[PDB]
């Protein structure tokens, strides 16, 4: 149920480390690096190519416990150019670069980036967004049933504090522009979503202006085969619906692909689930889906994608440059606690208005929900009260038209493939890549470790799977985390070994350390980003 | 409703459970007894669902009843063009 | 599709709603039944008369 | 209260002091007695905050009671998580 | 005919194409977002527009 | 609530900041008094103390090197004094420093 893992994980972790591994020593200067008492020197020879130590006679993936084997050599591909260790390529010379890609390009006004740098840096983010993100779990037609909710709650959140609300996750932002955006927000907020979707927008373009268009191999377009956030193979760090994984099955076809999900190979992808199957213990390989709207659900049709493939492109160009460029590597994605967390959502104490009478809105009478008399305690009016939002009793009323669809819980999904046609020679088609996602998962800006109305770890415990998104201070949700094993991990970002490690996974180390490192601006990090990746295949 | 008779906690309990408002939870326990457990769990949270749904039971007469959501059949589609509201208007109708 | 509008029979000696929230109003969702076009002008926040 | 009996400041003095708003103290005392005195001070402290804890008495008729303030058992937390109230909220039931 | 500014496929409360169906005539009025408003695209048809 | 409306009443008074003398008071505000109980003036400014405390922190961090560390004592603690747990705070509200 991913708490046992992750616990076997940093009990192994504990003892794991005899010593400081080679890959993270990345804050070397130029000189240090060519200096022969590096250890690492012997290892760097080919530009597109990381060599590291390897046990011998593993069949990658394995069990657990790594088995006792002889140590042999082996290689792997470097498929960003930004993979490229930093003693190598400088910080300074990537921002240069990104000023040049950026330079008629579109760029944000100021007023946004101040305001989601508020948002992405606010330690007392409420968590009420938090719970609302999981549980609508961006599906259209469960988000739209709480459009006045989410209103009253956006508007509340940004006119007292100037910040903008919901900016977390990839599914939430382009439905509160597209349907949000007529006039029921105020005036400013759909202008800052605007210019973050309109920048998401520019940087798809910067993508298909620097290529050349014609060439496809093997049934792979040419965008595919130059970039990556343009690659349908590689998947973005968490998913909401099982259509990536779809486009991802048909569009590789001829690299070799596999995937893991909780277990056994391949995932089952039966949608609608309701109160009664919910099953929260479940333990198969099945992945909810979510209520398609054009259509019947049915049982023997076959599972139909939600959305274009170029949502999956602004998907990966959000969460792999927008986030990380703000964020600079303190948000941490995370899996939910939804057996944790849906009776705690059951519980509202809206009351009983009389007929022909007039619904309250200010909290000052006791016939308002958030009134003194009814703030019950544990219940969820408390929570909202906490925030100090004002909501109506239909606006709070409307999680019963939700509740006909859920979610059961998150998974840890490792999938492979070989590398493309690109770069497929007799001997690099064994070198495989891993990479993992989280279905059903979040993450948070950054982490309150005393905010002590919330007991820790209750909803949210914390699984980091990128080098972006690794989290050396959101480990104190986890159960059982001792000052070893956080000065153990402020040096080592944890990635658990059942969602890749380093060495195999696409975007490395590098690139984190650029992400983390660099103080040039908001924007020309940002285009940095994108021209870090590219593909160094010939 | 009867005789079943009324969830103490107890761990048999009853399924419906049909209350609304209950400070019965939070509340005493005091704390569970010596039975062994395991659900519990979903029996009540299904129970607590059912239980608010059927808690509704009136706000239908301020209903301005639920609509089309999203442009869908709507069996004719051959006269007239289906288009479903966004829900961000005041259901009160007084 | 452009045929269905709910304008409501304002009684005589009566003044023209403006504001939406009162029922009188074609925007009000008493007189927002949906395939018409007071749900094509709700969906884009507009009042009109 | 009686018979004790009543504070007049001298040391004895009499412990709770069940009196509301005095103004005895400052008022005339003028001054104290030709006594050894040291305690007075502690004896006069618990008995004013006992003095005040029941001159509450009433203004319970508008609380609205004190509640688990942060999250703590609660003692199923099997069913349910733990939320307290933080008190920004006027209470005043009225 | 009309022209519109900008094409969106993500607004799910009209149906796609219910009223308008791209017929582009200049380059510099071709559209590569507009045609998911007709009936039967694929993504060779949208990869080779 | 005394705690929120001093604090209002001192800030729409003389634009002046309050409580901004012991340091287990801004985390506090800055947690609980956070969420719009206070004006948005007031908490931004206590963000910005609190974010500077923690950017102060960060460039000690940076400017260390990990995984050297030697009859456990880390090696942050072992280059600054602001990371050494020995050394203590000029005043202690709690006990938990010793």
């Amino acid at each position: 149920t991913l708490d046992v893992q992750m616990g076997r994980f940093m009990e192994t972790w504990a003892d794991m480390m005899p010593h400081h591994p080679h890959w993270v020593n990345e804050h070397l200067t130029i000189l240090q690096f060519i200096a022969p008492s590096n250890p690492r020197l012997r290892f760097e020879l080919n530009p597109a190519f990381d060599f590291f130590v390897a046990p011998g006679d593993v069949d990658l993936p394995g069990p657990q416990r790594p088995p006792e084997a002889m140590p042999t050599v082996n290689a792997t591909l470097r498929i960003i150019n930004g993979n490229i260790p930093v003693p190598l390529c400088p910080i300074s010379f990537r921002d240069c670069r990104g000023t040049q890609l950026g330079l008629g390009r579109h760029t944000m006004t100021p007023a946004t980036i101040k305001a989601v740098k508020d948002t992405f840096e606010d330690r007392a983010y409420p968590t009420i967004f938090y719970m609302l993100e999981a549980v609508i779990h961006g599906n259209e037609r469960n988000f739209c049933a709480l459009l006045r909710l989410l209103t009253q709650c956006i508007r509340g959140y940004w006119e007292q504090s100037h910040r903008v609300a919901f900016v977390n996750n990839f599914h939430m932002l382009m439905y509160i522009t597209t349907y949000l955006g007529n006039g029921e927000l105020p005036e400013v907020c759909i202008n800052i979503y605007r210019d973050l979707l309109q920048h998401v927008r520019a940087l798809r373009q910067t993508i298909t202006d620097f290529t050349i268009q014609g060439e496809g191999h093997n049934g792979e377009t040419s965008e595919a085969l130059n970039n990556i956030l343009t690659d349908d193979t590689f998947i973005a760090p968490i998913l909401w619906d099982c259509d990536a994984l779809i486009y991802r099955d048909e569009a590789a076809r001829d690299r070799l692909p596999a995937i893991r999900v909780s277990g056994r190979n391949g995932y089952q992808a039966l949608h609608f689930v309701d109160m009664a199957g919910h099953n929260f213990q479940r333990r198969d390989n099945v992945l909810i889906h979510g209520r398609p709207v054009r259509g019947d659900t049915g049982q023997a049709i076959p599972i139909t994608p939600h959305h274009d493939r170029e949502w999956g492109i602004l998907s990966k160009i959000y969460y792999y440059i927008v986030i990380p460029a703000f964020s600079r590597g303190s948000c941490c994605t995370m899996g939910v606690r939804y057996d944790r967390l849906y009776p705690a959502l059951q519980a509202v104490i809206v009351p009983e208005i009389p007929a022909d009478e007039e619904a309250p809105t200010t909290p000052e009478d006791p016939r308002h929900p958030l009134h003194a008399h009814q703030l019950v305690p544990n219940s969820l009016n408390v929570y909202f009260h906490n925030a100090h939002l004002t909501v109506d009793g239909d606006a709070l009323l409307t999680l019963q038209e939700l509740m006909g669809d859920m979610a059961e819980r998150t998974t840890a999904i490792l999938v492979s493939s070989a590398p493309d046609a690109g770069a497929a020679t007799a001997t690099t088609r064994n070198m495989r890549i891993y990479d993992g996602a989280l279905y059903h998962g979040l993450i948070m800006m950054a982490y309150q470790a005393y905010d002590e109305t919330i007991a820790t770890g209750t909803f949210f415990y914390p699984v980091p799977v990128n080098p972006l998104f690794a989290c050396p201070e959101h480990l104190a949700s986890l159960r059982g985390m001792t000052n070893a094993r956080r000065v153990l991990a402020k040096m080592v970002p944890p990635i658990p070994p059942f969602l890749g490690a380093n060495h195999h996974a696409t975007i490395r180390q590098p690139v984190a350390y650029h992400v983390t490192h660099s103080k040039s601006d908001f924007n020309t990090l940002t285009y940095s980003l994108l021209g870090g990746y590219f593909k160094f295949t010939p | 409703s009867n005789p079943t008779t009324f969830s103490v906690e107890a761990i048999a309990a009853y399924t419906p459970v049909a209350l609304i408002r209950l400070l019965n939870a939070s509340g005493p326990l005091q704390p569970g007894h010596r039975v062994d457990i395991a659900d519990a769990r979903s029996i009540y949270t299904v129970g607590a669902a059912a239980s608010a749904a059927r808690a509704r039971a009136n706000h239908n007469a301020n209903t301005i009843r639920r609509t089309a959501m999203f442009a869908e059949t709507d069996p004719m589609t051959w006269l007239r063009p289906t288009v479903g509201l966004r829900r961000t208007f005041n259901p009160r109708i007084i």
